[PDB]
């Protein structure tokens, strides 16, 4: 099935 | 522990290159191919058990991309220091004359992931059947890569994996041959 | 091209321990090779690592929403991803091809090496024995170590350094969690 991914995080300013 | 997954990643300014993929235990399980938007499997086999949606991983690059660009301000611009590679040549199997084998080179423990990789057959660049893989994570943050050349040993040629990165002073010859 | 590189890495990791039974998430971000800032599902915060990562500390701590789906991870990553990918990862099995040959330590030498070359497995987990005449041999055994070869196989030359004589038999034997029973090749001078 499927494989989910983690999502990366914006940073500040 | 007993087992470890990564979901990697890396942006790299100015090359602008990105890269996303899963490890497993040190092996590369998949990756995204940026240009294509496509999922590539290291093993076929795996595709046939799983799938993963492309796009999804887009989305991460560019947040690691504005990252970048937010870190490198923070840093006040601090480039990073190159860190040359260790190169090796091996085959897969012990070397019987005229039967196929395959030459690895394994270039290792550098940064940034960026490097030319040439095999050399009596000196001259080959690419008949070479394949490679994507840059691949270490666990102290730097990177480690294989390339490959199928061949049928022979005592008329002798081979070098040819490395240049610009950790180094002058590009990197590691050499094998029978015997 | 002498122009300075910038890098940014992360790092999404998922740490299993008795299956799913334990298992912990960890949300790594780099500058270069620096880790600056981390999420560990054993604290269910981020942490900044260096200064660099206070700033983002802060900021992502201050968003619930970011926290929780930080803290399910280890469930609706983690636990997923391993279920997704168990057949042909954990429980991958492949079995060691087994040669043994001679060599030389030195050139001109007579032959007084002898190579058991192990080839194909996985996982990398192996144990690599000599024996001489039934007898472990210990001494002047050598070895490349455990060899990645890049495509889900690994790969280990164990050599013994020894003077051949007529008559003696060698064995090479090999453990491997594929296997139910060691896996030996003998070799005849
Ligand atoms: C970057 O420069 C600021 C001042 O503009 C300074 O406060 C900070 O410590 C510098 N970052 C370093 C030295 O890593
Ligand atoms: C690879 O070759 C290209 C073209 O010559 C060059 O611009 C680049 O700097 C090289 N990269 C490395 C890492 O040596
Ligand atoms: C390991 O898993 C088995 C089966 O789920 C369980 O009986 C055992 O308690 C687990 N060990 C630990 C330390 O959780």
């Amino acid at each position: 099935s499927a494989v989910r991914l983690r999502s990366s995080v914006p940073g500040v300013r | 522990e007993e087992h470890v997954i990564i979901q990697a990643e890396f942006y790299l300014n100015p090359d602008q290159s990105g890269e996303f993929m899963f490890d497993f235990d040190g092996d590369e399980i998949f990756h995204v191919d940026m240009a294509k938007k496509e999922t590539v499997w290291r093993l076929e086999e795996f595709g046939r058990f799983a799938s993963f949606e492309a796009q999804g991983a887009l989305a991460n690059i560019a947040v690691d991309k504005a990252n970048l660009e937010i870190m490198t301000k923070r840093s006040n611009y601090t480039p990073i220091t190159n860190v040359p590679p260790e190169v090796t040549v091996l085959t897969n199997s012990p070397v019987e004359l005229r039967e196929p084998n395959v030459l690895i080179c394994f270039i290792d423990k550098f940064t940034p992931p960026v490097v030319n990789v040439t095999w050399l057959r009596n000196g001259k660049p080959v690419t008949t059947g070479v394949s490679e893989t994507v840059f691949l994570p270490r666990e102290d943050h730097l990177f480690r890569k294989f390339h490959y050349l199928p061949f049928l040993p022979s005592t008329e040629d002798v081979y070098d994996c040819r490395v240049e990165h610009w950790g180094l002073d002058e590009p990197l010859l590691k050499h094998w041959e029978f015997d | 091209d002498t122009r300075p590189r910038f890098l940014e890495q992360v790092k999404h990791e998922c740490h299993f321990f008795n299956g799913t039974e334990r298992v912990r998430f960890l949300d790594r971000y780099f500058y270069h090779q620096e880790e600056y800032v981390r999420f560990d599902s054993d604290v269910g915060e981020y942490r900044a690592v260096t200064e660099l990562g206070r700033p983002d500390a802060e900021y992502w701590n201050s968003q619930k929403d970011l926290l929780e789906q930080k803290r399910a991870a280890v469930d609706t990553y983690c636990r997923h991803n391993y279920g997704v990918g168990e057949s042909f990862t954990v429980q991958r099995r492949v079995y060691p091809e087994v040669t043994v040959y001679p060599a030389k330590t030195q050139p001109l030498q007579h032959h007084n090496l002898l190579v058991c070359s192990v080839n194909g497995f996985y996982p990398g987990s192996i144990e690599v024995r000599w024996f001489r005449n039934g007898q472990e041999e210990k001494t002047g055994v050598v070895s490349t170590g455990l060899i990645q070869n890049g495509d889900w196989t690994f790969q280990t030359l164990v050599m013994l350094e020894t003077v051949p004589r007529s008559g003696e038999v060698y064995t090479c034997q090999v453990e491997h969690p594929s296997l139910t029973s060691p896996l030996t090749v003998e070799w005849r001078a």
